[PDB]
């Protein structure tokens, strides 16, 4: 498609792709015994202490709100995992950033969980939402089964699978039905399943195949164009 | 066989302009009713060539449209006639497209033959979805080095006398006068032996396309008229990045001259990456030039091509409303507002889809 | 099937109109629900370039307005001059004269290009992540050649005796 | 679009490459970054930038004027405060050991 | 339920317009957004990620939905000695060792 | 044999779910055309997600564009002829000091 | 309330164009949450 | 001149000479924790991800 | 700049890495079409052969 | 739709019948006056000053929560 | 001292183990019941849990876990050195020895 | 359909990715 | 050489043994 073309793309004054110790002016210097008298230093050793202790509150704060679901808990967890393992896996060397990365991966953790604390983190604002559409979703499929009806799910499941048979009936040259044909089967039933919803299917034309829907169609009368001129 | 059905015919010398008909190969779609497509391919290349572009799995063409790789008139197995009026040439569309039982296409071509798809959306709109053209643009291409060049092979290629020359004649002639691989190469695929062994000859019509190279005057098919006028309907222009046709500095402004939908570049106007290379011209024999093209056609086809002018996308079929004009209705007790524009079946001129709709309307009310 | 959660957590103080936290996301919808959605026209000409003449008398009714009201438009004109030989002056390099004079200063343009190549390549995404995913499918259709080797051991073994 | 009006992309690069200056160490971004916005009402007089402030007020450049007053007292809090960092230790911080 | 033909395409896809004069002048800037619902559509941002912990575990979340599934996990949990769960298959020595120990009879 | 039976199973079952996965984004992709023409809110509604990750930096105060991005490209793009050029550090909060400050016998804290 | 149509067009089938009978209920439901912060605001204010 | 001199010098100049970073560490678990989380991901990066 | 970082700044040579929002996304908010391909799948190849 | 606009259509259910049901569907003068004049919800009914205090608002807030979150 | 469980609230309950091969049988079904653990049959007192998919961060959720049965309270020094079964094992034992000669639980 | 197969088989051996525009561009090729 | 024209337009590297057993297989 399109590749950038500046070769110089990644360049720095500290090196190739270097976001871990850019390069200022006032950079580090060492200090000796002998000759300091006084220091105002802020680093020390409680990192990795904080770090453990930060995952054992982010978790176990956030767990309060779950209500028990425990396929939530373990989706959770390795949410909360892919957080914590930044420093591991990123290309940036995170044992080289300019003042201590331990350090300010930490306090960058505690301002999350702060915002954890008090149940106003997006995150979980956004767990609770996806969890609810999904329960939602679920729940309509078990009041269909509780009726003996058929969900949607397994009517796709039950078409495709009749598909499936009907090809491999006639291929008798080859044998090796590849997950390539199988995937192009599912996808054309998806692709008219997708616009059967906009579109119901009404007789044995199918879902959305008719021709009078595209033709002139106007505003119902009790909702016109709200936001704009008509003419 | 199946996928591959190309009409015999021999061509014929005709008089009349209007007497003129075009052949090619047709390309069946994977699925029963589809849009058809018309494609043109350059002048004097081969529409075999762009047969695994539009049947390679990978790109998925036919899972759209139906393909029709047809030849221009002087052209291949087609009619010849001298006059190369990019209208005349438009009205053979119309009546193959009539023969042939076809209401609408999507257009299609490769350099000069983007501009015939492109001529024919300008003379016959309602009957064209859209064009999608390769490597060229509406707009005099006389003074280019790349027609140069073309233009100077075909002279040369008067100079053969298929009676007198032998076969290790013309093999000669072609290395040493044609220079360019890719040219020499469809130069050669063009000559043909006739029945009988009478004689060989080349494919297209050399004595009519000469003069018309020849004599470099309006009715070129390098030059655009500003006769064609401007095609209303969508059209896609893609072409490389370091195009010998299309010049990215100036050659683009004639694709917002002539096509009144072009949004500009990044939306209906692309280029693909690629280096500086002669023979990019002829995208389909190279994989990443091909890629993109038949990415960019396939979106085209999908969600552009066939929409109204002032909706987005296919998408906005059925959920955007159009603003209408005022007293632009028949009916005078017409509550003015906006409406949907109405999209028709791809050939509902031809079938009675919509006869056997209402009647199954009829069944449910 | 088991009877799943009739429902998970419902926070007291976020709503979709009145979300509790904030972005630039939410911001824009109620921007462009103040502004409008993009106001399409139907017709085949602008609305200045056909009402030219029309548009030109109210134009000047308004200057005529204006200078029938105002006057004292020669003190108006008179204490602008200074402000408007000053600023001219003084910012003349800056906006103009760089392009010609001692410095450039293409910082603004810097941006420009670099704007045009994120464009471009927001044109191709779909073509660069088709690619990216390509080889990625090119590994996953690498480990299930596997499943379908041992399919097949049956019917060795099958026939193997 | 980010990437077609000029207008985001002059604002959204300009305030990318003032806090990307963070790197120089200087002091906490969030700290000074209302004070360069003040003080770009002191120098930015030579550009016109007051010019939209200049209904707010019976003085086009009361902003301004105030501006080179909170530029002067918060840069001179400046050392004091660093010095009150140092603590009672702050002389050799300066000049160093005795003699 | 209704299906149709599976031979042919949405009707969307087969409905078309054509053009002629004159042309709305009005290009369109974007499209419109009138309401914000976009339900039953996944997340793009799904595109490229590589193999990771969600692959098994979701696995496990379909597979125990069937009889043959629950069997498949309860047995790759407890009787199969791997340090993880993202299985990876780079040589067949598991696979021609387990053949012939079974080949023999 | 059974062992393996199973293990292979579940090993392709992991790789399937990975080979539905970009199966179905390549089949949502197709509903995206145009990202240049979407407007703000709407394109971050395709990539559900984005509007979360940038409400986490915003409620954060990590401002700093390209902070929490390990390439930031963005970046890159617009420092190609920066003073100085540089890009900021990896997880850089703009609240954040770690100035130090010492006393030796020499002047000036050398 | 009921809206008299003069029924001079046939209104579109809902379940054919669902998008267009969506704006009206989405508005009133934004005024809804405001009410919930009116209403939550009562011993603040007071 | 005198406003590059002002900042440089105010700011700039004046925090260089009595303000530093220092150059020892007091944890670097981080560089530990990189190498073992690498060899957990041999077996992925030799499919080349 | 998160808009474009999280859409175009992944590359082949290198492992892109699940977000906590692109877990939660996968695991509990797949459509129906992703919940029917996968059990699909597995009928067809696992227990169908 | 706001209750205020549902307000005026219980008041004017009567006019709404006089106009709609009776004057819009004859013809001439009296039928253009009536598919004028009719009475429903509000096309182009939006309120820009409601939305400009919307977006407005918006936008100060989180200009509020940045300058105390400190 | 109650837990949604699935949505249901129900008393959470405490466990007394008093006893060496009570904590051992413990601890299996502590890492087993993780849903993380690999090969959960060839788990044993002398297994590492980095054999069985384990990490540092899983050590906490179990670490976790065991205050909520045990109604412990683990300091955020201890759980880092929990990295095998053995581990688990002694380290309950050494909190019921320092209870039962301190008459305290250890500091947390 | 017979003669098919014996292209497909031929360009089996080669390990040449095929497709079957190129088979019937073959098979017709054979018969014209 | 017509063989050799069709591989040639589907960008297929086509050995000299294969162009053999091609024509054979017309021939015979
Ligand atoms: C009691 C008696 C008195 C009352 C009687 C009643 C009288 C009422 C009068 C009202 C008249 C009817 C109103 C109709 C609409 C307004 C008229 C109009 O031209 O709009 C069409 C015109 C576009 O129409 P279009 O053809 O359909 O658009 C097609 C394209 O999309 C357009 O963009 P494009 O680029 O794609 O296409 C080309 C484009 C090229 O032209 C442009 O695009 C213009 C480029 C300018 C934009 C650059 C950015 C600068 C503006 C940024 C925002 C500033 C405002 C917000 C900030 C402050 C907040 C308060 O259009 C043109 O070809 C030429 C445009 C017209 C000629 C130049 C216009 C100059 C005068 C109009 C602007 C007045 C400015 C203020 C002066 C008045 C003092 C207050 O609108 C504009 O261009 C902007 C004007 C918006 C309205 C504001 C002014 C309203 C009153 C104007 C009255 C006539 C002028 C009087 C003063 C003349 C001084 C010389
Ligand atoms: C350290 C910086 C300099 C400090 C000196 C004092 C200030 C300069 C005063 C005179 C200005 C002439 C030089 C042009 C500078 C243009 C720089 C610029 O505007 O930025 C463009 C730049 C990007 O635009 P660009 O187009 O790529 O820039 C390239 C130029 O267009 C052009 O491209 P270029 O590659 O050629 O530029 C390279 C640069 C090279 O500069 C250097 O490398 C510096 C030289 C080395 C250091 C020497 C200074 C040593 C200082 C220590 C000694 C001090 C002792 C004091 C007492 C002791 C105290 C204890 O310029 C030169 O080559 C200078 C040579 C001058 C040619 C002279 C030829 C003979 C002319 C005879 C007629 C003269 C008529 C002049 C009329 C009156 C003046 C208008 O923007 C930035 O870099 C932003 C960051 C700012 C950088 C740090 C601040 C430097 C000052 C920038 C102005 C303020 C920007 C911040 C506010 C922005 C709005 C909010
Ligand atoms: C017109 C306006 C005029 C004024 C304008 C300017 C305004 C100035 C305000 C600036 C800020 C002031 C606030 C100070 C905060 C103090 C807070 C505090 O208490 O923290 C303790 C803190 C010390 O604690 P540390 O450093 O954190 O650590 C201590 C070590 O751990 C400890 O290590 P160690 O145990 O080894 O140390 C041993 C011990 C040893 O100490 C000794 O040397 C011992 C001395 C001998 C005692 C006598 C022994 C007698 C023995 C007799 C023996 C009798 C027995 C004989 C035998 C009997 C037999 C039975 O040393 C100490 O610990 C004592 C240090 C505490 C002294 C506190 C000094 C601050 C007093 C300020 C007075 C005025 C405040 C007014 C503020 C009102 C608001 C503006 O004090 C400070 O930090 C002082 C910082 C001051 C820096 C700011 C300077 C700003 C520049 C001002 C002058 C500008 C001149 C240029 C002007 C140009 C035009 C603009
Ligand atoms: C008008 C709208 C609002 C605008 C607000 C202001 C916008 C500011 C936009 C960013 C400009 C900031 C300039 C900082 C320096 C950039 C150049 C650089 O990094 O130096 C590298 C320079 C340049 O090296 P270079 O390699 O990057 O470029 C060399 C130039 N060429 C390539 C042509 C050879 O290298 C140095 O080491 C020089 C160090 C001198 C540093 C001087 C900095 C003084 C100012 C910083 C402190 C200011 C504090 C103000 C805060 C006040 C708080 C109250
Ligand atoms: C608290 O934190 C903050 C915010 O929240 C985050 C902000 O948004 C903001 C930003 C502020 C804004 C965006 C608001 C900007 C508003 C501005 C500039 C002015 C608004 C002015 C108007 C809307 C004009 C209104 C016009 C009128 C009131 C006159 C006409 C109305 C009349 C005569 C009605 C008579 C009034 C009454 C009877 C009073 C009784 C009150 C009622 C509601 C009764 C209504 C009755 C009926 C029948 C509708 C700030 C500063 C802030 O500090």
């Amino acid at each position: 498609g399109y590749k950038i073309r500046n070769k110089s793309i990644f360049w720095t004054r500290a090196g190739w792709k270097n976001n871990w110790h850019p390069k200022n002016f006032n950079a580090p210097r060492p200090s000796y015994g002998e000759f300091t008298m006084g220091i105002r230093c802020r680093n020390d050793h409680h990192s990795f202490l904080r770090y453990v202790q930060t995952y054992r509150n982010m978790s176990r704060h956030c767990k309060q709100y779950f209500l028990g679901d425990k396929q939530l808990e373990e989706t959770f967890i390795l949410g909360l995992r892919s957080l914590f393992l930044v420093p591991y896996d990123s290309q940036c060397l995170t044992d080289q950033i300019k003042h201590g990365g331990e350090r300010r991966f930490v306090d960058q953790l505690d301002r999350d969980f702060e915002l954890i604390s008090y149940n106003t983190h997006p995150y979980q604002l956004f767990t609770y939402t996806v969890r609810n559409e999904h329960l939602a979703w679920k729940n309509e499929q078990y009041e269909k089964i509780q009726k003996g009806e058929k969900t949607f799910e397994q009517e796709l499941l039950d078409y495709l699978d009749e598909q499936v048979l009907a090809e491999k009936a006639k291929l008798r040259d080859g044998q090796n039905f590849s997950i390539e044909r199988m995937t192009e089967i599912a996808l054309h039933v998806f692709r008219k399943a997708r616009a059967g919803k906009v579109r119901p299917a009404q007789d044995v034309r199918g879902p959305d195949g008719n021709v009078n829907d595209f033709l002139e169609q106007r505003r119902p009368f009790e909702h016109p164009n709200p936001t704009g001129v008509t003419h | 066989s199946r996928i591959i059905n190309h009409l015999r015919g021999d061509p014929v010398y005709q008089d009349n302009t209007k007497d003129v008909s075009l052949r090619g190969t047709f390309l069946r779609g994977k699925y029963d009713d589809l849009p058809t497509m018309i494609f043109f391919t350059e002048a004097c290349d081969l529409t075999a060539n762009w047969i695994p572009f539009f049947t390679n799995p990978q790109y998925d063409i036919l899972a759209h449209r139906n393909v029709w790789l047809l030849n221009p008139r002087n052209f291949g197995n087609s009619d010849r006639h001298p006059s190369f009026d990019l209208q005349e040439m438009s009205d053979d569309v119309m009546r193959f497209m009539y023969s042939q039982k076809i209401s609408m296409a999507t257009l299609g071509g490769h350099g000069i033959g983007g501009k015939i798809a492109l001529a024919v959306g300008c003379y016959h709109a309602e009957r064209v979805t859209g064009v999608f053209s390769i490597d060229s643009s509406p707009m005099d291409q006389r003074y280019h080095e790349a027609f140069k060049e073309f233009k100077g092979y075909v002279n040369a290629l008067t100079e053969i006398n298929f009676k007198t020359w032998s076969d290790k004649d013309v093999k000669v002639f072609l290395k040493e006068n044609i220079k360019d691989p890719k040219w020499r190469s469809i130069f050669t695929n063009n000559i043909s032996k006739n029945a009988k062994t009478q004689s060989d000859s080349f494919n297209f019509e050399i004595n009519y396309l000469n003069h018309n190279l020849n004599f470099n005057k309006a009715d070129s098919l390098g030059n655009w008229a500003v006769k064609n006028g401007i095609y209303t309907g969508r059209a896609h222009f893609i072409f490389p990045e370091y195009s010998r046709w299309v010049h990215l500095a100036t050659n683009t402004l004639p694709m917002h001259k002539v096509c009144a939908r072009v949004k500009g570049f990044g939306h209906d106007i692309f280029y693909v990456q690629g280096d500086e290379n002669p023979l990019n011209h002829w995208v389909y024999d190279f994989e990443n030039y091909a890629n993109v093209v038949a990415s960019k056609l396939n979106k085209f086809l999908h969600s552009y091509d066939g929409v109204h002018a002032l909706l987005k996308d296919r998408t906005e079929i059925g959920n955007f409303m159009i603003p209408d004009r005022i007293k632009s209705r028949n009916d005078s007790k017409h509550i003015y507002g906006d409406y949907s524009p109405a999209h028709l079946h791809h050939n509902w001129r031809f079938n009675h889809i919509y006869e056997k709709h209402d009647e199954l309307d009829k069944k449910l009310n | 099937m088991k009877k799943p959660m009739a429902k998970a957590y419902e926070h007291p103080y976020n709503s979709e109109h009145h979300p509790l936290n904030f972005s630039a996301v939410k911001i824009a919808e109620t921007f462009h629900d103040f502004i409008g959605p993009e106001q399409v026209s139907p017709h085949y000409e602008s609305f200045a370039m056909s009402r030219k003449f029309l548009l030109t008398f109210w134009g000047g009714f308004f200057v005529l307005n204006f200078g029938m009201a105002t006057v004292d438009l020669n003190w108006i004109m008179k204490s602008t001059y200074i402000p408007w030989i000053f600023w001219f002056q003084l910012m003349y390099f800056y906006v103009e004269g760089k392009n010609s004079m001692f410095m450039p200063l293409l910082q603004r343009f810097y941006r420009r290009a670099a704007a045009n190549e994120i464009f471009t390549m927001e044109a191709f995404y779909h073509e660069n992540i088709e690619n990216k995913l390509r080889n990625l499918m090119r590994i996953t259709k690498g480990q299930l050649e596997y499943w379908d080797i041992h399919t097949s051991y049956g019917e060795i073994r099958a026939d193997s005796i | 679009n980010p990437n077609t009006e000029e207008n985001t992309i002059d604002s959204d690069y300009l305030a990318a490459s003032g806090t990307v200056e963070a790197e120089k160490e200087i002091t906490s971004i969030d700290d000074y970054l209302g004070l360069v916005f003040a003080i770009a009402y002191v120098f930015g007089v030579f550009f016109y930038v007051h010019g939209w402030t200049s209904m707010l007020s019976h003085a086009v450049l009361l902003l301004s004027c105030y501006s080179i007053i909170i530029m002067f007292l918060f840069i001179l809090g400046m050392p004091t405060l660093l010095l009150y960092d140092f603590g009672i230790f702050f002389l050799a911080y300066l000049k160093g050991a005795g003699k | 339920l209704q299906w149709g033909s599976l031979a042919e395409r949405p009707m969307v896809d087969r409905v078309m317009s054509t053009s002629t004069w004159p042309v709305p002048y009005y290009q369109r800037l974007f499209k419109a957004y009138p309401i914000r619902e976009k339900k039953d559509k996944m997340s793009l941002l799904l595109s490229d990620i590589d193999i990771d912990d969600t692959n098994w575990y979701q696995a496990k979340d379909f597979l125990r939905g069937s009889f043959r599934g629950r069997q498949i996990v309860d047995y790759v949990e407890n009787n199969i000695a791997s340090n993880t769960y993202i299985l990876i298959q780079q040589d067949v020595a598991n696979m021609a060792k387990a053949y012939v120990h079974d080949i023999c009879g | 044999l059974d062992d393996i039976e199973n293990e292979l199973s579940f090993h392709a079952a992991i790789w399937l779910n990975a080979y539905a996965d970009y199966t179905m984004f390549l089949f949502e992709l197709e509903e995206y055309n145009d990202p240049n023409d979407y407007l703000m809110h709407e394109n971050f509604d395709f990539f559900r997600g984005l509007e979360t990750e940038l409400e986490e930096l915003t409620e954060t105060h990590n401002y700093i564009p390209g902070a929490k991005d390990d390439v930031n490209l963005r970046g890159y793009l617009a420092t190609q002829f920066a003073w100085g050029k540089k890009v900021i550090s990896f997880y850089r909060h703009p609240a954040d000091d770690f100035k130090c400050a010492k006393a030796t016998k020499n002047m000036l804290g050398r | 309330p009921k809206i008299v149509n003069p029924q001079l067009w046939p209104n579109p089938n809902k379940l054919r164009f669902a998008d267009l009978y969506k704006y009206q209920g989405v508005e009133m439901k934004k005024i809804n949450d405001s009410i919930k912060n009116y209403k939550a605001a009562k011993f603040y204010i007071g | 001149s005198q406003f590059v001199a002002f900042f440089a010098i105010v700011f700039w100049l004046f925090l260089f000479l009595y303000t530093f970073f220092i150059i020892e560490k007091h944890e670097d678990f981080f560089s530990k924790k990189r190498e073992e989380r690498k060899k957990k991901l041999k077996e992925l990066w030799n499919l080349k991800n | 700049t998160h808009f474009f970082n999280r859409r175009h700044s992944s590359s082949q040579e290198f492992i892109r890495f699940r977000t906590y929002t692109e877990v939660l996304l996968k695991i509990s908010a797949y459509n129906d079409f992703f919940y029917v391909l996968n059990n699909y799948y597995y009928n067809q190849k696992l227990i169908l052969k | 739709m706001n209750p205020i606009q549902k307000a005026w259509l219980k008041i004017l259910e009567p006019v709404s019948y006089v106009i709609n049901e009776k004057m819009a569907k004859r013809t001439g003068i009296i039928g253009k006056l009536g598919r004028f004049f009719a009475i429903g919800p509000r096309e182009y009914g939006v309120h820009p000053i409601n939305r400009m205090f919307i977006f407005m608002n918006r936008k100060y807030m989180a200009f509020q929560a940045v300058a105390l979150h400190r | 001292l109650t837990q949604y469980v699935e949505g249901q609230i129900v008393n959470r309950n405490q466990l007394t183990l008093k006893k060496q091969e009570d904590i051992e049988q413990y601890v299996l079904k502590l890492v087993r019941g993780y849903f993380r653990t690999t090969n959960k049959q060839g788990l044993n007192i002398n297994s590492v849990l980095q054999d069985h998919g384990l990490d540092e961060f899983d050590s906490i959720e179990l670490a976790m876990q065991v205050e909520e049965d045990l109604g412990y309270v683990i300091s955020a020094e201890t759980i880092p050195v929990l990295n095998k079964v053995k581990h688990f094992v002694n380290y309950i034992n050494h909190v019921e020895q320092f209870k039962a000669e301190n008459g305290k639980a250890p500091i947390a | 359909a017979p003669q098919n197969l014996e292209v497909e088989n031929i360009l089996k051996r080669y390990h040449i990715n095929y497709t079957q525009a190129l088979i019937d561009e073959l098979v017709d090729w054979k018969t014209g």
